[PDB]
């Protein structure tokens, strides 16, 4: 009943890098376990190779591991650590995965580990797909006809059998990954091959056909007591076909009679009993036949889930707190509800009196070549969430936080466009990110519900909703301004219509119409969240923006205030890093006495967790939203550099607006991202800057080109073009023109300024040269290869830049070294997604630090005025998504789309990089055949590469004029026909599993056009691949290092800094 | 412009739209947790001379269906919501929401700051209030209808919505599948109850029948006499609007039941008598319980279970007879929600273990009234 007593130490397996389809939400529930066990008194150990978690943070826990998540090395943590109990729970798939194999490997037993939560056998139940359907049918439930496959023969009679079109799932996987819709043979047998390759089991389970059912999904908590509550349920918005992930979803469930409800609540309880889950939560989805209410139980996770963030975000009831509390012993009537003041206990299903809105967020303009059609895989980045009163409400605010530039259903065709209807007709049969906007285009131009319905299958509920925003919105535009009364305007505001909507729509700028509201006193009154609709009180402050009579607010007259802006969804480039420092400025200067109010919407982050601050305002980061906290609020001041992109836009306009900005002013931030301003700056500074040119004309930019020199670095998307006629081939397809630095090192300064001195966060030198997103490059801390002369020449102009823009706070500076001398790229005068791993290995919590400074206290006062130099390596690598995007060529470049990263620790910096390496999931063997195929400027240093190699025990291959520059070396590697040479060719022996190694590096847009075969298969494959030879070096180097050998926690790590 | 309007007793008033009958509303207002069950909820005869708000916004969603009748009418006296749905998008739905107040005569209102209303009620209790829907709503008229109401408390309501003559019922529970089933023949049900009409949720008999019971609803008032002569194999006492305290007749029939050997078994209103009968008392409670996610634990087994709550009116734990132990409390404020007699074959819970709406878990409640009867005709 209480705690558990024969448990006193407790290992937690952490997710690893953030990827498509397993996201930030394990940061929040990893963290939530943490803090719940800890408060218990337990010992926590932990392990996760993404260093941009707050799960990490040396002072949660009591154990922290950032190392690659391989049962390997997770064995030598616990062989060191000796943890008693192990939750596997807390880190989606990668966790249930590595507690399985640790268990397979017979390590669990070797330390007599035990595992809480769930168990091993239950994890299988769920996690394969033939045992799943087995135990339904045991329970009489219902699931869609099917069958299993181990082989693509087996796989094709399945397919036979349930028909086109079919679905493909792949056991132990999710997030769709490895899976599809095949709606032919071609399309069936590239998905069920490669998910038969990602399969951890090498199994899929193939149905037949339930696409456009209603999809619901059902969040799930039970006791040893066998106690058992629905915490929330999720009515999908797109119908069955599309992945929950990328799906737009709403709580609670809203079309099923509470008949239906009941089946579905008692079904759901029955399949956590079955497959065995009794010290935890659990997410059970199911297919339900609009016409006939008929049942389908689709699946369930074992774990805590995406589904399971959006939960608790939207209740008010913290899931994965709960559940680690549960798995060590508690039941649930004997925890009490956190945000209901503990008055009420956690043995309780949550009602709530508003409607919660999910809206994914996607990158396909960052995915030129890859289908951009939503399937049952996922290949969304990221997702808002919006409260509202109502639909109407929650989905405008929702569409309005979404960061995508729109302010609710702005168009997407024109009216008087012929075409219209046809474009709008394929949206809506097939779906695509911007669906949804299409939907409102419709009724714009002239289709019904129902032939809305018949299109897209989303319920009718929902689509009269938007037709009736739609009909409101014609007559704005009809009506215009003059229109605008009191009493329409609030019947606009409360069906949750941005001022920015109603501008556009009016022919006004959307500071009149708030004006407007100002004028008639038409400002939204704040609702709290308390999982009981208001049936018992809350002293928690998690509140929501609607329009209506009550306010429960109520603000402090007492505290000086302090106001963070989070980023909003994520998306690429704009991460979990940011997020982490927001929470971070929260929690030092909530410590510090102020009282800390964080504006946020990302459901799947820490940030947004009632516990991170004071006060949390649940809502859309705009200036309209903002504005009215602060209206009411009036805080001391507002930071708007730690949320990334989202909250610089709008510092301008906020200063304007009066609000108390703090930390770099919005001008000082201007200057720097302003690329004149900023040439000047240089200038003023007499500090060295590529030559850059801003063509208008074609013909202008071939001249200025003349005098810049080739390589140019085109920047309206980036491309780099080489020649005269490239430029024109640009021009083509296709602003500044600035002169490539070609074999340069790229280097990520991070930095603090009060004003006074300039405190050097960190020193990072890429292993990718300029030329490959900062973003996507791996890193050293220290630097690996750069002389203390010209990193001290680096520190001067930092600290130079620092005072002349004017500085307070965070500031990050790229650099490009090329021929001794240093080149600045760029300054970007806020918190860089650089900053929390920077913070890992020095031990310093810049952003804290920094928080600080900002809020008034110096750097000299707070006692952080030294740089600190680790006594040991700490390596940054990325994980890409390209294996969501096949149709993409894997190659690296000026624009970042990577998702995630993972730190390597070492005593050298080949250990450091063989663990990040490891860490990042590469597939790397230290035998085998490498394939060496490189382009001409590279041709000379490959030698010493083959050489290496070769010293390795590696048997080379290359093409024509490689094998011609090693052959003059003296290194005959086996010649290999490229596709065009004749055979066999390096696609046959890359298929045929020749490889355990790549290396290209190509140069010239036809070049790599022309090479996109090799890295599309290797990438296939599962090769790793190099596509830079300073990765490659890299990549040598760590052959001579055994990321297993040793493990160090980051309390360790941080004693060993003097 | 439809206009209607709800003021309360304290002078709080709440202007929204009309969305039922045209007219004027009078109750005590209360407010209901659930998020589906709305149909169920306003066909409940416990609602009788109450005016019902939902917290749940959407109202409406899934339309209604003869099906998700709880009573032959609507008892509620009047509906309190944050918005009616522009449709109803269900495959059971049979007529709109709005279409169905209307036809059943009930004055609704819509667009009110509910959540403002269920804090006030929280926080200062239960209010008496009035709706009214018109032209032009007057609201000092409205308030003086909702001062003048005469209050709940001491009020019998049971008698009010009784059954005129006995009756039998032998149908059984809906299925998704089958729908709601043919009635029973009576040769089929192997026990015989007899069931005090309280105001009666046909989901109780429904879920009874299916345990094998075939029924004889009687009215309220029905002698303990006239019921032993009808030689049944169990008594149950139905659930019910108004104050159980002033059920003089009922309560001295029960008192008479218990001097036999008869199981007795009584669910909401019926426990309360229960209790009165057996010495206890009842108290009005501060705002009540109504909403479905009610835990409740089974302190004997130490297992909770999530439960239909509506209820004003509690037996007051303190006052317990000696030969009335306590078999189940609520986790929310500790208040008394089952008991049995020590020495009789009579128990009650305050909850609803027939639940419709509502999570099923207490359903077992009914299962031990059976043991009772199957043991009680051993002997
Ligand atoms: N038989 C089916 N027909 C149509 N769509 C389906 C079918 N089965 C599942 N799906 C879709 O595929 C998605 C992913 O399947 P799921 O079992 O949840 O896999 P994962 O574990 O990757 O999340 C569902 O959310 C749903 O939209
Ligand atoms: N003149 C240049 N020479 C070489 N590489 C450059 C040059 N300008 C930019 N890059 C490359 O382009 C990347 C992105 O450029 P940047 O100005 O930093 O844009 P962003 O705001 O997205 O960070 C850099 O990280 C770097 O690798
Ligand atoms: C979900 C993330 N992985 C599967 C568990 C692949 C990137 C971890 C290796
Ligand atoms: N740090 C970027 C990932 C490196 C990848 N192996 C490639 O070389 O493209
Ligand atoms: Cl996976
Ligand atoms: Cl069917
Ligand atoms: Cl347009
Ligand atoms: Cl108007
Ligand atoms: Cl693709
Ligand atoms: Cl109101
Ligand atoms: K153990
Ligand atoms: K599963
Ligand atoms: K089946
Ligand atoms: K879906
Ligand atoms: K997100
Ligand atoms: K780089
Ligand atoms: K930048
Ligand atoms: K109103
Ligand atoms: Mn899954
Ligand atoms: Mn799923
Ligand atoms: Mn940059």
């Amino acid at each position: 009943m209480p705690k558990r007593t024969d448990i006193k130490s407790i290992l937690i397996l952490g997710a690893g890098p953030i990827v498509i389809g397993q996201a930030c939400e394990f940061d929040y529930s990893g963290a939530q376990a943490c803090k719940a066990l800890r408060e218990e008194g337990y010992r926590v150990i932990l392990v996760n190779s993404n260093p941009a978690t707050i799960m990490t943070d040396p002072e949660m826990a009591d154990a922290t591991y950032i190392e690659p998540i391989h049962w390997e090395v997770v064995r030598k943590i616990i062989e060191k650590e000796r943890p008693d109990a192990v939750l596997p729970t807390m880190g989606g798939q990668t966790a249930l995965n590595c507690a399985l194999e640790l268990e397979r490997q017979g390590v669990l037993e070797e330390f007599g580990v035990t595992m809480i939560g769930a168990t091993a056998d239950a994890i299988d139940k769920a996690e394969d797909r033939r045992r799943f359907d087995v135990a339904m049918k045991k329970i009489g439930l219902e699931t869609a006809r099917s069958g299993i496959a181990h082989t693509m023969e087996e796989a094709l009679a399945v397919a036979a059998d349930v028909g086109f079109p079919c679905i493909i799932r792949p056991s132990f996987t999710m997030g769709g990954s490895g899976g599809g819709i095949a709606y032919n043979r071609e399309e069936f047998e590239e998905i069920c091959a490669r998910g038969l390759d990602l399969s951890p089991t090498k199994e899929l389970l193939i149905d037949e056909s339930l696409i456009g059912w209603k999809e619901y999904e059902m969040e799930v908590v039970r006791d040893k007591n066998d106690n058992c509550i629905i915490v929330c349920s999720i009515e999908n918005f797109d119908a069955m076909g599309i992945h929950t992930g990328d799906s737009i979803t709403v709580a609670p469930a809203q079309t099923l009679t509470d008949k239906e409800y009941q089946i579905m609540r008692n079904a759901s309880m029955a399949v956590l009993r079955e497959i065995g889950v009794e010290t935890g939560g659990s997410n059970v989805q199911f297919a339900v036949n609009p016409k006939n209410g008929r049942l389908i139980v689709i699946e369930m996770n074992p774990r805590v889930s995406r589904s399971s963030a959006l939960a608790s975000k939207a209740t008010g009831f913290p899931i994965a707190k709960v559940a680690a509390k549960l798995a060590v012993g508690y039941t649930l009537d004997e925890l009490m509800n956190d945000i209901t003041g503990g008055r009420t206990p956690a043995s309780f299903e949550p009602s709530i009196d508003y409607v919660v809105t999910k809206i994914p967020r996607f990158n396909f303009e960052k995915f030129a070549g890859a289908n951009d059609r939503l399937t049952t895989q996922m290949k969304s980045v990221g997702e808002v969430m919006a409260i509202g009163r109502t639909q109407q409400e929650s989905l405008q605010k929702a569409l309005r936080g979404l960061e995508v530039g729109a302010t609710g259903f702005d168009p997407k065709v024109s009216l008087d466009d012929p075409e219209a209807l046809t474009k709008i007709r394929r949206e809506l049969k097939d779906a695509g990110a911007d669906r949804i906007w299409y939907i409102a285009d419709a009724f714009r131009a002239g289709l019904s519900v129902d032939g809305v319905f018949n299109l897209t299958n989303i319920d009718r509920w929902f689509l009269v909703q938007i037709e009736e925003l739609v009909r409101l919105e014609e007559k704005v535009a009809e009506v215009g301004i003059t229109g605008l009364n009191a009493d329409f305007l609030r019947q606009l505001k409360r069906k949750g219509f941005a001022d920015a909507r109603l501008a556009k729509l009016a022919g006004v700028r959307e500071a009149e119409i708030r004006k407007l509201r100002d004028q008639y006193d038409l400002h939204p009154v704040y609702k709290r969240v308390d999982t009981c609709a208001a049936e018992f009180a809350t002293d928690t402050a998690y509140m929501y923006s609607t329009y209506e009579e009550e306010c429960e607010a109520n603000p402090s007259t007492d505290r000086e205030k302090i106001m963070v802006l989070g980023g909003g969804p994520n998306r690429i480039g704009q991460g979990i890093e940011f997020d982490y420092c927001c929470v971070h400025a929260s929690l030092a200067l909530r410590e510090d006495g102020y009282e800390t109010i964080m504006v946020n919407c990302n459901p799947e982050t820490v940030s947004t967790d009632y516990d991170t601050s004071d006060r949390l305002y649940f809502e859309p980061v705009t200036l309209e939203d903002v504005l009215e906290i602060v209206r009411i609020e009036k805080p001391k001041g507002v930071i708007v550099q730690y949320g990334g992109q989202t909250p610089l836009k709008l510092a301008r306009a906020l200063e304007a607006a009066g609000v108390p900005v703090i930390g770099t002013s919005p001008d000082a931030i201007d200057r720097a991202e302003d690329r004149e301003r900023f040439q000047h700056a240089v200038e003023r500074l007499k500090l060295k800057q590529p030559a850059n040119a801003t063509v208008t004309a074609i013909e202008m930019a071939v001249e200025k080109a003349k005098e810049i020199g080739y390589p140019l670095v085109v920047r309206p998307a980036m491309e780099i073009v080489y020649d005269e006629a490239d430029l024109r081939r640009y021009f083509q397809t296709a602003v500044l023109l600035d002169h490539f630095l070609d074999d340069a090192v790229e280097v990520d300064v991070d930095a603090i300024c009060d004003g006074e001195m300039v405190l050097i966060g960190g020193i990072m030198e890429h292993i990718e040269q300029a030329g490959v997103h900062s973003g996507d490059s791996a890193c050293s801390l220290p630097a690996y290869t750069l002389s203390q002369e010209i990193q001290d020449v680096m520190r001067q102009q930092v600290q130079k830049l620092a005072f002349e823009l004017q500085v307070r706070g965070l500031m990050n500076v790229q650099f490009a070294v090329k021929n001794n001398e240093v080149y600045l790229i760029e300054v970007n005068p806020r918190a860089a997604r650089t900053v929390p791993f920077v913070s890992k290995a020095t031990g310093v919590p810049l952003a804290k630090v920094a928080a600080r400074v900002m809020a008034g206290k110096s750097l000299a006062e707070q006692g952080v005025t030294k740089e600190v130099i680790p006594p040991y390596y700490s390596v940054k690598e990325v994980v890409l998504p390209f294996n969501k995007f096949p149709g993409v060529d894997p190659l690296l470049g000026p624009e970042m789309r990577s998702t995630g990263e993972v730190m390597g620790v070492g005593r050298t910096f080949a250990e450091a990089f063989a663990k990040a390496q490891l860490g990042s999931n590469s597939t790397m063997k230290k035998h085998g055949r490498a394939l060496l195929s490189v382009r001409e400027g590279d041709k000379e240093r490959v030698v010493d590469l083959a050489a290496k190699l070769l010293k390795q025990g590696f048997e080379l291959d290359a093409t024509h004029g490689t094998a011609i520059v090693l052959g003059e070396a003296g290194i005959n590697p086996r010649l290999v026909n490229k596709v065009h040479e004749g055979r066999p060719h390096i696609q046959d022996r890359i298929k045929n599993g020749e490889y355990t190694y790549i290396i290209n590096t190509t140069s010239g847009r036809r070049a790599i056009e022309d090479s996109r075969v090799i890295r599309r298969s290797a990438l296939q494959y599962k090769v790793h691949y190099d596509t830079t030879l300073n990765g490659g070096f890299a990549t040598a180097m760590a052959l001579n290092a055994d990321a297993t050998e040793k493990v160090i926690s980051v309390q360790e790590m941080h004693a060993q800094i003097k | 412009i439809k206009s209607a309007l709800l003021v309360l007793e304290d002078g709080t008033q709440f202007h929204g739209r009309a969305i039922g009958a045209t007219g004027s509303a009078v109750g005590e207002v209360v407010f209901n947790t659930s998020m589906t069950g709305y149909q169920e909820i306003l066909t409940d005869p416990s609602y009788s001379r109450q005016i019902v708000t939902l917290t749940y916004p959407h109202i409406g969603n899934v339309g209604t269906n003869d099906a998700d009748e709880e009573s032959s009418q609507v008892h509620a006296q009047g509906l309190v919501i944050r918005d009616l749905p522009l449709i109803a998008s269900n495959f059971r739905n049979t007529e709109d929401l709005s279409s169905y107040l209307k036809r059943h005569n009930i004055v609704a209102i819509a667009d009110i700051d509910t959540r403002k209303l269920t804090r006030l009620l929280r926080e200062k209790g239960a209010q008496n209030g009035c709706i009214i829907a018109g032209d032009n709503p007057d609201a000092a008229l409205a308030l003086e209808k909702a001062r003048a109401f005469p209050g709940l408390n001491g009020m019998d309501l049971a008698k009010e919505v009784t059954t005129a003559e006995a009756y039998s019922w032998t149908q059984g529970s809906w299925t998704l599948t089958g729908g709601l089933p043919e009635a029973k023949k009576e040769d089929e049900l192997p026990f015989h109850v007899v069931a005090y009409d309280f105001g009666a949720k046909r989901n109780i008999l429904r879920m009874l029948v299916d345990r094998g019971c075939r029924l004889t609803i009687v009215p309220a008032q029905t002698s303990a006499e006239d019921v032993l002569k009808m030689n049944p194999d169990g008594i149950f006492l139905s659930n019910g609007p108004g104050d159980p305290a002033p059920c003089d007749y009922a309560i001295t029939a029960i008192q008479k039941f218990l001097e036999t050997d008869i199981p007795v078994f009584g669910i909401c209103l019926g426990h309360q008598l229960l209790a009165l009968a057996s010495g206890a008392k009842t108290v009005k409670m501060k705002f009540g319980h109504h909403g479905g996610n009610h835990p409740v634990k089974d302190v004997e087994k130490n297992v909770v279970m999530i439960t239909a709550q509506n209820h004003g009116f509690a037996v007051d734990e303190a006052t317990l007879p000696a030969n009335l132990r306590v078999t189940h409390k609520s986790l929310f404020d500790g208040t008394l929600q089952g008991i049995h007699r020590t020495d009789k074959p009579a128990f009650s819970f305050q909850g609803h273990p027939e639940a419709s709406p509502g999570p099923h878990d207490a359903a077992p409640l009914f299962d031990h009234f059976i043991e009772l009867i199957e043991q009680y005709r051993k002997t």
